[PDB]
C-alpha cells in the first residue's frame, strides 16, 4: 500500500528524476544547448587537393604520349560504319536487355501479393524472403481517396507506371 | 558605498569623518525630523542575527535590541526575526539577488579576419596549388616542337591563367589541345570547390554569431552547464535556495550541492576575484545594489545581466517600541517623494562610478558588415 | 530511414546503353559530314 | 592592377551573399527603440502621460534634467498628449504605429502586455519607485499581524509565487509564448524592388 | 504465479507483439533520419532536368 501510495503522490518518479538528473555530472542533455562556430580544416577539402594533383600527372603524361604518337608516325569509311554497326546493336542489347530485367534495384520490400528485394521497371519481383522467386508488380498505390487532391505527381507516377521513356528509348533505337 | 571614510580620516573628527549613503541618508532625517545624530560603526562589525546557541543577539540589531544604538541607517535587510524584536520603517530603497559575470571582451575583428573561414594551411596549399598548376600548364603547352608559336602560353601568360581561373573572372585564353585542357579543367573544378566553401563558411559564421545570446535570466543560468555559479557560503543568499519550493532554484541549489568544484567562496571580494580569474566562465549570485556598484569600479570588466529573481529591500531601523520611529517613518515617505532618493541613489551609484554602460548597446550594430570587417582587403 | 537502395546491375547497362548511343550518334553525325565532303568535294 | 582588383571582388561579392545568408536566416528582432533617456531625445516619437494622476505629478516635481526635458516637452506638444483614461490612452499607442508612447505604472504595462490585442512592449525599468500597501486604520489592532504576514509570504516566497503564476499562467498571450517558432520566407518583390527601379 | 510465469517466457511478449501489430499494418517510422534530407536530392531539382 505504500508503493502504491508513492506513486499517486508521484514519489517514485520524484525520487528518480531528481536522483539520476541532479546527481548526475555530465549528460548530453546538460551539454546539447551549445553552439559555436568551425572553421574548415584541410582535411575537409582534402579529395579535392588529390583530384587536382591526379588531374596533373594524367595532364602530363597524355602530353607524353601524344607527343611520341606524332615523333613515330581510323580514317576510312569501311571498318567505321562496320564499328557503327556493331556499337548500334551493343545500344540495342543492353537496353533491351536492361528493360525486361527485375534487378533495376536491390532494396527491402515484401513480396506476397497481399528482405533482398529486387525491384525492376516492369516487373518487381523478391529475393531472401520465405521463398524465392515471386513477384509482385505494382503501380498506382491506393492514396488519399484515390490520390485526387493532387495533380501533379499523378502524371508523373503514371510515366512511372505506364513506362513510355525506357520504352521510347528502345523503339527510336529500334527505329 | 553606503558609509566609508574619507583617506584623511585621521586628521577629521567625528561625523565629519564619515561619507557614503547612509551617512547623506541619515543628514537628510535629521533636516526632516530635528535631532543630534552621532554616527558609530559596530564594534562587532556585523549585520544583525540570531544564533540560537546562547540565543544572544548579535551586530548591529543587537547594539538596537540591548541599547546601545538609538538607530540603525545601514544596509539592513526588512527580515521577519528582525522585525518582531526591532521597528523598521518602508524600505527606502530596493533590491534583490542577481547576477555578476565577467563582462564579454571588446569584439576587436583582425585585419584578416577574412581570411579566416578557411584555415592558413588551407590557402598555403592553394598558393601552392597555384604554382604548381601554372608551370604544368607551361610544360604541357611547350612540350612538342610540332606548334611551339601557335601556342600563346607562356610562364607569364599560365599564371595568368590559373589566376583568372581561381578568381572565376575568367581569361581571354583559353587550352587548345587536349592535355592542356585536362590542366584548365581539372583546376575548374578546384575553383568551384574552394570557393563556393568559402561563401558557405562565411555564413556559417555570421548565422551563428548573429544567434549566440547572452545570459539575461536564472532559468537560463540553469539550462547552461558551460558557466559555473556561486553564492556566499554564509548569507541570506544561501538560505534563498533552500527556503524556496521552485524547482529552477532548487535544482539550482542541488547543483551547488554537488558540482565537484565546490561554487561557495567565503565573502563577497572572494567572489569578486573569482569572476576575475574565470575569464567569463564564472557568474556570481549577490544582492542588486552590491552588483551596480561594483560593475562600476576600475577595472570595470564586470556587469549586471538579467533582473532580480527575488525582491527585498533595506529599512532604517529603530529599537521596539521608541519614540523615534514615527517620525522616522514619516521622513522617509517624505524623502522619496521629493525625489532625494532618487538624486542620492544616482549620485553614489554613478558619479563614484564612470565605468561605461550598456556600451555594447544593440546586438544587429554587427548586422552591416562594417568597414573594420574587411579593411585588410583594402589594404 | 537508413534507406539501403542500391542499383543493380540492370539500371547500369541502361547507363552503358546511354553513352554507347551517344557514342554512336556522334560517329554518326562525323560520317554525316564525310557524305557530304565526298558530294562537293 | 587587375590580379590585386580580382581577389577584392571576390572577398567582397563572397560576403554579400553571406550577409544575406545570415540575415534572412536569422530574424533578430528590431532593436527596442528607445529606453528612458531616449524617448526624451527623439521628440518626433511622441509619449503621453495622465491628466491628473500620480505620474503627472512626478514630472513636474523632478530634479533630474532627463525628467525636467520631458515635462517641458509634453507641456509644449501638439496634439494633446494628456489622456482622459488608460484605455483610451493604450489605444492611442496601437493606432500611431510606434510614434505615440505611453507612461504608466509598471503593474498595468505587464497586464496590458499579457492581454489581447497582445501589440505592447514594456521598454525600460520604473523611473520612479512606488508601493501597493496592506493598509489598515490608525490604532490598528490588527496591524501587527498583518506586517509580520506579509514579510512571512515573501520569505516564503508567496507573494512572488502568487505574482509570477498569476500574470503568466492567466496570461493568454505573450513574447514569451510566440517567440520560439521560426518558418521560412520566400524574398517577395519589395525586399528587391529598388533594383528593378 | 501465473503472471510471473508468462512474462519471463516471453508470452506477454509475444502477445503483445501480436495484437498491437499485426492488427495494425500502418507504419512505424516510416521518416526515420532527419538528415535524409541533408542530400539535396534528385526530386528536389529533377524540375530543372525536366
Ligand atoms: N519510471 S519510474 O521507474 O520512476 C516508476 C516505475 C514504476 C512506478 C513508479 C515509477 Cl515513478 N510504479 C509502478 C506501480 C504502479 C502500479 C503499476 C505498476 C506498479 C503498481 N511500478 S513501475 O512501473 O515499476
Ligand atoms: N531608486 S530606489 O530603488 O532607491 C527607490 C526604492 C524605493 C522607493 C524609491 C526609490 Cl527612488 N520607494 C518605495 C516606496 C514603497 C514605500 C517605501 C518607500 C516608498 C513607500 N520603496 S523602495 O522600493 O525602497
Ligand atoms: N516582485 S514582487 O512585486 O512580486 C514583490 C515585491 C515586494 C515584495 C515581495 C514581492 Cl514577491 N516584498 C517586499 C517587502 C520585503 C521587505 C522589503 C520591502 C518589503 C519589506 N516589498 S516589495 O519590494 O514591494
Amino acid at each position: 500500500l505504500a508503493v502504491l501510495k508513492l506513486s499517486e503522490q508521484g514519489v517514485l518518479d520524484k525520487l528518480k528524476n531528481k536522483w539520476w538528473y541532479d546527481k548526475g555530472e555530465c549528460g548530453a542533455k546538460d551539454s546539447g544547448s551549445k553552439e559555436k562556430t568551425s572553421a574548415l580544416s584541410l582535411s575537409n577539402v582534402a579529395g579535392v587537393f588529390y583530384i587536382l594533383v591526379g588531374g596533373l600527372g594524367l595532364a602530363m603524361l597524355v602530353a607524353l604520349i601524344e607527343f611520341c604518337y606524332k615523333s613515330r608516325a581510323l580514317f576510312d569509311r569501311g571498318v567505321q560504319m562496320l564499328l557503327t554497326t556493331v556499337g548500334a546493336f551493343a545500344a540495342f542489347s543492353l537496353m533491351t536487355i536492361a528493360v525486361g530485367t527485375d534487378y533495376w534495384l536491390y532494396s527491402r520490400g515484401v513480396c506476397k501479393t497481399k528482405v533482398m528485394t529486387h525491384s525492376g521497371l516492369w516487373r518487381t519481383c523478391c529475393l531472401e524472403g520465405n521463398f524465392k522467386g515471386l513477384c509482385k508488380q505494382i503501380d498506382h498505390f491506393p492514396e488519399d481517396a484515390d490520390y485526387e487532391a493532387d495533380t501533379a505527381e499523378y502524371f508523373l507516377r503514371a510515366v512511372r507506371a505506364s513506362s513510355i521513356f525506357p520504352i521510347l528509348s528502345v523503339i527510336l533505337l529500334f527505329m | 558605498p553606503y558609509v566609508m571614510m574619507k583617506k584623511n580620516h585621521e586628521m577629521l573628527e567625528g561625523n565629519e569623518r564619515y561619507e557614503g549613503y547612509c551617512v547623506d541618508l541619515a543628514a537628510e532625517i535629521a533636516k526632516h525630523c530635528g535631532f543630534k545624530y552621532k554616527l558609530t560603526i559596530v564594534g562587532d562589525g556585523k549585520y544583525g542575527a540570531r544564533d540560537a546557541d546562547t540565543k544572544i543577539w548579535n551586530g548591529m540589531v543587537g547594539e538596537l535590541v540591548y541599547g546601545k544604538a538609538d538607530i540603525a541607517i545601514a544596509p539592513l535587510t526588512i527580515t521577519l526575526v528582525r522585525e518582531e524584536v526591532i521597528d523598521f520603517s518602508k524600505p527606502f530603497m530596493s533590491l534583490g539577488i542577481s547576477i555578476m559575470i565577467k563582462k564579454p571582451q571588446k569584439s576587436k575583428p583582425g585585419v584578416f579576419s577574412f581570411l579566416d573561414p578557411l584555415a592558413y594551411e588551407i590557402w598555403m596549399c592553394i598558393v601552392f596549388a597555384y604554382i604548381g598548376v601554372s608551370v604544368v600548364l607551361f610544360l604541357v603547352s611547350r612540350f612538342s616542337p610540332y606548334s611551339e608559336s601557335t601556342n600563346e602560353f607562356g610562364i607569364f601568360n599560365s599564371l595568368w591563367f590559373s589566376l583568372g581561373a581561381f578568381m572565376q573572372q575568367g581569361c581571354d585564353i583559353s587550352p587548345r589541345s587536349l592535355s592542356g585542357r585536362i590542366v584548365g579543367g581539372v583546376w575548374w573544378f578546384f575553383t568551384l570547390i574552394i570557393i563556393s566553401s568559402y561563401t558557405a563558411n562565411l555564413a556559417a559564421f555570421l548565422t551563428v554569431e548573429r544567434m549566440v545570446s547572452p545570459i539575461e535570466s536564472a532559468e537560463d543560468l540553469s539550462k547552461q552547464t558551460e558557466i559555473a555559479y556561486g553564492t556566499l557560503d554564509s548569507g541570506s543568499t544561501k538560505e534563498f535556495f533552500r527556503r524556496s519550493k521552485i524547482a529552477v532554484f532548487d535544482k539550482m541549489w542541488t547543483y551547488m550541492r554537488s558540482a565537484e568544484p565546490s561554487v561557495f567562496v567565503r565573502t563577497t571580494a572572494e567572489g569578486v576575484a573569482r569572476v576575475r580569474k574565470s575569464k567569463g566562465k564564472y557568474a556570481y549570485l549577490l544582492e542588486s545594489t552590491m552588483n551596480e556598484y561594483i560593475e562600476q569600479r576600475k577595472p570595470c570588466d564586470t556587469m549586471k545581466v538579467g533582473g532580480n529573481l527575488d525582491s527585498k529591500g533595506y529599512g532604517i531601523a529603530t529599537p521596539k517600541g521608541s519614540s523615534l520611529g514615527t517620525p522616522v517613518n514619516l521622513a522617509v515617505l517624505k524623502l522619496s517623494e521629493q525625489g532625494v532618493l532618487d538624486k542620492l541613489k544616482n549620485k553614489w551609484w554613478y558619479d563614484k562610478g564612470e565605468c561605461g554602460a550598456k556600451d555594447s548597446g544593440s546586438k544587429e550594430k554587427t548586422s552591416a558588415l562594417s568597414l573594420s570587417n574587411v579593411a585588410g582587403v583594402f589594404y | 530511414k537508413k534507406n539501403s537502395y542500391s542499383y543493380g546491375w540492370s539500371f547500369y547497362f541502361g547507363a552503358l546503353s546511354f553513352i554507347i548511343a551517344e557514342m554512336v550518334g556522334v560517329l554518326a553525325v562525323h560520317m554525316f559530314i564525310d557524305r557530304h565532303k565526298q558530294l562537293t568535294g
